[PDB]
RNA sequence: GUUGGACGUGGGUUAGUCGAUCCUAAGAGAUGGGGAAGCUCCGUUUCAAAGGCCUGAUUUUAUGCAGGCCACCAUCGAAAGGGAAUCCGGUUAAGAUUCCGGAACCUGGAUAUGGAUUCUUCACGGUAACGUAACUGAAUGUGGAGACGUCGGCGCGAGCCCUGGGAGGAGUUAUCUUUUCUUCUUAACAGCUUAUCACCCCGGAAUUGGUUUAUCCGGAGAUGGGGUCUUAUGGCUGGAAGAGGCCAGCACCUUUGCUGGCUCCGGUGCGCUUGUGACGGCCCGUGAAAAUCCACAGGAAGGAAUAGUUUUCAUGCCAGGUCGUACUGAUAACCGCAGCAGGUCUCCAAGGUGAACAGCCUCUAGUUGAUAGAAUAAUGUAGAUAAGGGAAGUCGGCAAAAUAGAUCCGUAACUUCGGGAUAAGGAUUGGCUCUAAGGGUCGGGUACGAUCAACUUAGAACUGGUACGGACAAGGGGAAUCUGACUGUCUAAUUAAAACAUAGCAUUGCGAUGGUCAGAAAGUGAUGUUGACGCAAUGUGAUUUCUGCCCAGUGCUCUGAAUGU
RNA sequence: CUAAUUAGUGACGCGCAUGAAUGGAUUAACGAGAUUCCCACUGUCCCUAUCUACUAUCUAGCGAAACCACAGCCAAGGGAA
RNA sequence: CGUUGGAUUGUUCACCCACUAAUAGGGAACGUGAGCUGGGUUUAGACCGUCGUGAGACAGGUUAGUUUUACCCUACUGAUG
């Protein structure tokens, strides 16, 4: 048989990213001495909106300590953060919304977006509209922290590691309607080439394990095992559970 | 005089999609579409383009906000949150 | 009634392609072909068209006297005046509150 | 066939300004390298000692070293994207923004005279917005232009359309028409001048005012008065009447002239096409890049009185290469075996009727091509009509017929309150002759008058073989069942559907030392310019309502067990 | 409902073998979707008739193809019936 | 010598209405598709029921699904010689 739709997706062809109109990767700025030992000053000069994501862009630009010069940085802007307004970045730095500091350096409770996995990577961690990550707790022997994900998870992580104060701008995106498919024709429009979505057991056989049959259904339990190969991987993988989820959610 | 009863501004939807999402729709959209008042100027001067960017018609400061709104409930207390926390590092 | 013709090998509505029709002496209608409008120079502080100065394509503005690419005061042909006032009262007042600045906590080293 | 896109023989394509050329887009692809037995694969700034400008040092001299920068790291990729600069008249058998004539502009290289500037060295003026013929400015830095969606109404420009007077030429004239048709034009470029917006100065506002078709603005300074700016665009003049257009009057085998005259002044707009401005609507869509050009911040440095600085002011000199340039562009110059009823990207667009880029008739231009002659049997193909009945025909109302524009009246169940609805059902509609309502502009001391230019709407008489959306154009309607929510999608060439998709609903995996996926391999790759409001994997299928019980089996899964394999 | 209905619709249900996102039930709006009746309409029919154009047909010129064991009048008989 | 008109069904068959003198039964390659039609059956699309782990199956239900050529010989109808 064929070689299925989720296979074909890897070899990147017209699956790649729609990126012509992007502003440019977000990122903070590069961990240095400034950063680490001081605070510097910035001015967000803008905030903007970036094609195909959620939650606007800030350019905010700062001086090249080394050089007579301008650098200019692209943020995820948090809600509330403005232009003209001074940003701060450094391990000796106010708490204020906007503001880039150590975790370590934030008392527990604190809401920070935007932050580091390991300390100077630009961060990588709750950039999404409306994400956060809360700081619940630390260990300031081996100077860790632990924080808690958008997703419930809870990782701890140095304490260097740098996180922005506030939330992210833009959220509640999702609380509205997409009302028709051409909202939707348009959102992945500017993604990727992942719509619209034929159900395998809607094909022929060859084109996937759910297809075929003198009526459509899948005909075996459609959870499938990590162990399982490429080409048998559709369905529900590695599912723990299936079935409406009744009760509670929020893991203690 | 009144036009619609209930609709508003979701009529443009005629009698598409069914009632529920209109309704939720027409939430939003009235939501978005406000002129708020400027923490800066404080004229209402600013609207919106783009989710998540509120900006001023004079004045021109540009703000992030909420999606379909300036100030969104969870940044709202996360302000206050902050407010506190910091607080307790000066005194 | 009289029809036209472009006068270039592109048969195609682009914008480079823009199209005007004059009467001539002949006596008749012709097509002739029209650049693309120049814009107006913006002020790098807040972004309006900055007055006094003439608006050309940018390789035109080669062909031209300086005094169209200018005006008289301190950042001329560059920031909008109005900004050029807040600069100033910005620059005086913030080097005076520097001295303020210091003499404060000059004080305040010596006495505590 | 005397004709031809055929046959024979020749002729023909002229550029500093039109294109290529230059730039960058998706993308393509060398190089230090890393894979691979290898043809080769990966990577593109990537684990690399990756390169070249400005001038100074030379007065053996030609270019070694002295500074200081710049670490930007190939290149290819648009004849519709970006982009230095040209127009009008004339001219050929066939070329023309390419030739001729005149009149310009750009870029590069040279430069000298004039003007400006300076004894207060690197200009003055204006309260200001800002003005100008000029008015030195290295490194470095920063700003701007290039440079950007779509729809809507409103304002304005251009060309076209309509039209008055006059000056010409043409047509009709039994009769009628101061008539019908036609000529009356002005390029790039240059000077002065011209603008919505924006901004400055004076002033200090409730009795709130200003104001758009569209409700937005003002103590963060409105209304008012006075000024500043962009020059889209228009006006007058230069170009330039000498050109071109239209006439008359002579000359004569010719090349072909010669001589004249006139080419003038207005009007109108929900007109049409196109351009453009100030605004407004929309978005989980917010709608390229680079070359290149200019500006400002900076002040390195270089500079005068016995004479210096200036080529962003004026004028002057030289140069501008290579390739394409004919013609067709389609019912005969392309692709379909062909001079095939098929296919194949686009610009310009007159008058009437009418809502109209509809149909139907016309002007300009172009055609009049498609074997022909004679007859008009059957049967056909394509176009029409039929008395009384009215689906009795048929698997089935298939085919056909009926309906239809516009104004007015009138309109049910049901409904997500948005619809259903042109529901259904009705009346009216020509011609001609009148009445009424609806506007512009100018002078009024600190009630009105005068003038000019527009088809809309309603009402009233008269009139006809009762006709009048007179051709053209133009919905049949109603009551239910099954089914898919809807718009959308597919079997090119027997299936368009109830199939697929969709929004909505639900489930699953994953915190990057990762999930899913690619590859022979790799210092390899997609998601990823990404981070759970995320990416990846399934199912169901808008709304409302509701989703019961079963984990023994097959799967999937587990902070579980342990002495069996 | 019809004069008359293996049709349609409303009921009934020990339902060969209905049934809950293998989604169940309901559902305004929409459909070149399948089905039933009604009004209008009509050459669909009773039952046929007539007209126009171009064909066919006859002439000049031009001029293919399919197919072809050999061929081409029947009744019966027998015979691979 | 005649043996019909209709409602339901793709139907043959069946069954009712109605007329009539009567509404007899059969053959002709179960007469008759280069004569038609294409509703059924019986390819490829698709829904449901039943069966199957599945691909798929069903003599179960349902919907959509290209009907080619005569100019020859003979026969037949007419027409010259
Ligand atoms: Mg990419
Ligand atoms: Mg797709
Ligand atoms: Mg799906
Ligand atoms: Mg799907
Ligand atoms: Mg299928
Ligand atoms: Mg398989
Ligand atoms: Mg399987
Ligand atoms: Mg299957
Ligand atoms: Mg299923
Ligand atoms: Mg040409
Ligand atoms: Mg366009
Ligand atoms: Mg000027
Ligand atoms: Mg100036
Ligand atoms: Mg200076
Ligand atoms: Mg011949
Ligand atoms: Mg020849
Ligand atoms: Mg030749
Ligand atoms: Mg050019
Ligand atoms: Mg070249
Ligand atoms: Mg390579
Ligand atoms: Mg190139
Ligand atoms: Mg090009
Ligand atoms: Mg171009
Ligand atoms: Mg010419
Ligand atoms: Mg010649
Ligand atoms: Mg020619
Ligand atoms: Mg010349
Ligand atoms: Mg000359
Ligand atoms: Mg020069
Ligand atoms: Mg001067
Ligand atoms: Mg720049
Ligand atoms: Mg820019
Ligand atoms: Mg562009
Ligand atoms: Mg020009
Ligand atoms: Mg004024
Ligand atoms: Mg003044
Ligand atoms: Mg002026
Ligand atoms: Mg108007
Ligand atoms: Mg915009
Ligand atoms: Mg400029
Ligand atoms: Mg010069
Ligand atoms: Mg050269
Ligand atoms: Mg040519
Ligand atoms: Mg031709
Ligand atoms: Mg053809
Ligand atoms: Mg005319
Ligand atoms: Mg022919
Ligand atoms: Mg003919
Ligand atoms: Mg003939
Ligand atoms: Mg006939
Ligand atoms: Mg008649
Ligand atoms: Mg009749
Ligand atoms: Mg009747
Ligand atoms: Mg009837
Ligand atoms: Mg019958
Ligand atoms: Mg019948
Ligand atoms: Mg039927
Ligand atoms: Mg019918
Ligand atoms: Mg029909
Ligand atoms: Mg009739
Ligand atoms: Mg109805
Ligand atoms: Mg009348
Ligand atoms: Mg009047
Ligand atoms: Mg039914
Ligand atoms: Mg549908
Ligand atoms: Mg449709
Ligand atoms: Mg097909
Ligand atoms: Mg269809
Ligand atoms: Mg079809
Ligand atoms: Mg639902
Ligand atoms: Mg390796
Ligand atoms: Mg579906
Ligand atoms: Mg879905
Ligand atoms: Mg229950
Ligand atoms: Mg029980
Ligand atoms: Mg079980
Ligand atoms: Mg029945
Ligand atoms: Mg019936
Ligand atoms: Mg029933
Ligand atoms: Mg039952
Ligand atoms: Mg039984
Ligand atoms: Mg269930
Ligand atoms: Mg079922
Ligand atoms: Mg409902
Ligand atoms: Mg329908
Ligand atoms: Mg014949
Ligand atoms: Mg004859
Ligand atoms: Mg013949
Ligand atoms: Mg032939
Ligand atoms: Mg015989
Ligand atoms: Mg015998
Ligand atoms: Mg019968
Ligand atoms: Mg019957
Ligand atoms: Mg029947
Ligand atoms: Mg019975
Ligand atoms: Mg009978
Ligand atoms: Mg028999
Ligand atoms: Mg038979
Ligand atoms: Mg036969
Ligand atoms: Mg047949
Ligand atoms: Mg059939
Ligand atoms: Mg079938
Ligand atoms: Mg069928
Ligand atoms: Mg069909
Ligand atoms: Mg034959
Ligand atoms: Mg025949
Ligand atoms: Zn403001």
């Amino acid at each position: 048989g064929r070689v299925i739709r989720n296979q074909r997706k890897g070899a990147g062809s017209i699956f790649t990213s729609h990126t012509r109109l992007r502003q440019g990767a977000a990122k903070l700025r590069t961990l240095d001495y400034a950063e680490r030992h001081g605070y510097i000053r910035g001015i967000v000069k803008q905030i903007v909106h970036d094609s195909g994501r959620g939650a606007p862009l800030a350019k905010v630009v700062f001086r090249d300590p080394y050089k007579y010069r301008l650098r200019e940085e692209i943020f995820i802007a948090n809600e509330g953060v403005h232009t003209g307004q001074f940003i701060y970045a450094g391990k000796k730095a106010s708490l204020n919304v906007g503001n880039v500091l150590p975790l370590g350096s934030v008392p527990e409770g604190t809401i920070v977006s935007n932050v580091e996995e390991k300390p100077g990577d630009r961060g990588a961690l709750a950039r999404a509209s409306g994400n956060y990550v809360i700081i619940i707790g630390h260990n300031p022997d081996e100077n860790k922290t632990r924080v808690r994900l958008p997703s419930g998870a809870k990782k701890v992580i140095s304490s260097d590691a740098r996180g922005v104060i506030g939330v992210i701008a833009g959220g509640g995106r999702v609380d509205k309607p997409l009302l028709k498919a051409g909202r939707a024709f348009h959102k992945y429009r500017l993604k990727r080439n992942s719509w619209p979505k034929t159900r395998g057991v809607a094909m022929n056989p060859v084109d996937h394990p759910h297809g075929g049959g003198n009526h459509q259904h899948i005909g075996k339990a459609s959870t499938i095992s990590r162990g399982a190969v490429s080409g048998q991987k559709a369905g529900l993988i590695a599912a723990r559970r299936t079935g409406l989820l009744r009760g509670s959610q929020k893991t203690q | 005089a009144k036009r619609t009863k209930k609709v508003g501004i979701t009529g443009k939807y005629g009698v598409r999609y069914g009632s529920s999402l209109r309704r939720q729709v027409k939430k939003l959209e009235i939501q978005q579409h406000a002129r708020y008042d400027c923490s800066f100027c404080g004229k209402k001067t600013v609207k919106r383009g783009a989710a998540g960017i509120w900006t001023c018609s004079c004045c021109k400061k540009t703000v992030a906000g909420g999606a379909y709104t300036v100030s969104t409930a969870a940044a709202a207390t996360v302000r206050s949150t902050i407010r506190r926390l910091r607080e307790m590092v000066e005194a | 009634a009289q029809r036209v013709t472009f006068r270039r090998r592109n048969p195609y509505n682009t914008r480079s392609n823009k199209i005007k029709v004059v009467k001539t002496p002949g006596g008749i209608l012709r097509a002739q072909h029209v650049k693309k409008l120049a814009t107006r120079p913006k002020c790098g502080d807040c972004g309006s068209a900055l007055q006094g100065i003439s608006t050309l394509r940018p390789r035109q503005y080669a062909t031209v006297s300086k005094t169209h690419k200018t005006v008289s005061r301190a950042y001329g042909g560059s920031r909008c005046a109005n900004c050029v006032k807040e600069r100033i009262i910005r620059a005086f007042l913030i080097e005076e509150q520097k001295i303020v600045k210091k003499v404060v906590k000059e004080q305040t080293e010596a006495a505590k």
